């Protein structure tokens, strides 16, 4: 019923770093789940919606085709391998649940985030 | 003209801007028509 | 109407494969929420008044 | 469109002013808005639903509303704990993307 984040550390950049938090709770295959991105001193930026059981995806204009995000259902993980990092590329990611086969509507609640510096 | 009086002279026929259909009958052997562009089961 | 036949693009005749000068008529949209407006879809009716 | 905020928003312990953010053409007045509060240290909490009722439950001394392009929270009974950063969240329908975009930021005094 909880969502916890995995560690990293300061890479090189225009490399690729992987990114990924759990997913436990309530079922799987009728929840959509929305990652985000948030800078220090600003305002987050939208980054992903996911559909789970046939994986679908869609990203934002920012974002489209440099950043690659693959999901499962039975191991219940959660990938972003993120490419072509910038100085841009230093913020914290939060993984999150939506209401359920819909993606609008309240946000429910994030995990403890990544950061990732260059 | 088509006539039947084994006889039998039933062809598929061009269509071009409309058609006129006469018959002159006494024992209303035609039952109707049938037309479309191939019966090639896709074209209706 | 309803047509799925293959496309002869060029002076070549072909049948069942498909390939080079020989298309597929029949090609499908790609609806996402991200996407910008123009490529939303937008619901259409008319009417036949006379 | 960009959803323009305020820098900061003053205030004193034990008064009420509203925090509020200006967009553009249908992204307010189409749907609806969110409102976030981000306490340092921690993860963000929601706090509203569509601003017609609380989510599970808040004292009502936090009244939000909109007004034509625009929406507003009306905060009173400040304390030295609320001191926070504020956001506004809402669906953009614009011009080559339309992601969940937010506002600008500003800072409780």
């Amino acid at each position: 019923v909880q969502l916890v984040q995995s560690g990293a550390e300061v890479k090189k950049p225009g490399a690729s770093v992987k990114v990924s938090c759990k997913a436990s709770g309530y079922t799987f295959s009728s929840y959509y789940i929305h990652w985000v991105r948030q800078a220090p001193g600003q305002g987050p930026e939208w980054m992903a919606i996911i559909n789970p059981g046939d994986g679908g995806a869609s990203y934002a204009q920012k974002f489209q085709g440099r950043v690659t995000l693959t999901r499962d259902t039975s191991t219940s993980t959660l990938y972003m391998e993120l490419s072509s990092l910038r100085s841009e590329d230093t913020a914290v990611y939060y993984c999150a649940r939506a209401e359920g086969s819909s993606w609008l509507g309240w946000f429910d609640p994030w995990g403890q985030g990544t950061l990732v510096t260059v | 003209w088509f006539h039947v009086i084994k006889r039998f002279d039933n062809p598929v026929l061009p269509f071009n801007d409309g058609v006129y259909f006469a018959s002159i009958e006494k024992s209303n052997i035609i039952r109707g028509w049938i037309f479309g562009t191939t019966l090639d089961s896709k074209t209706q | 109407d309803i047509s799925t036949e293959i496309y002869q693009a060029g002076n070549k005749p072909c049948n069942g494969v498909a390939g080079f000068n020989c298309y597929f008529p029949l090609r499908s949209y790609s609806f996402r929420p991200t996407y910008g407006v123009g490529h939303q879809p937008y619901r259409v009716v008319v009417l036949s008044f006379e | 469109s960009v959803l323009t905020q305020p820098p900061s928003a003053s205030g004193t312990p034990g008064q009420r002013v509203t925090i509020s953010c200006s967009g553009s053409s249908s992204n307010i007045g189409s749907n609806y808005v969110y409102w976030y509060q981000q306490l340092p240290g921690t993860a963000p909490k929601l706090l509203i639903y569509r601003n017609n009722q609380r989510p599970s439950g808040v004292p009502d001394r936090f009244s939000g509303s909109r007004s034509g392009t625009s929406a507003s929270l009306a905060i009173s009974g400040l304390r030295s704990e609320d001191e926070a950063d504020y956001y506004c969240a809402a669906w953009d329908d614009g011009l080559s993307g339309s992601g969940w975009v937010f506002g600008g930021g500003t800072k409780l005094t």
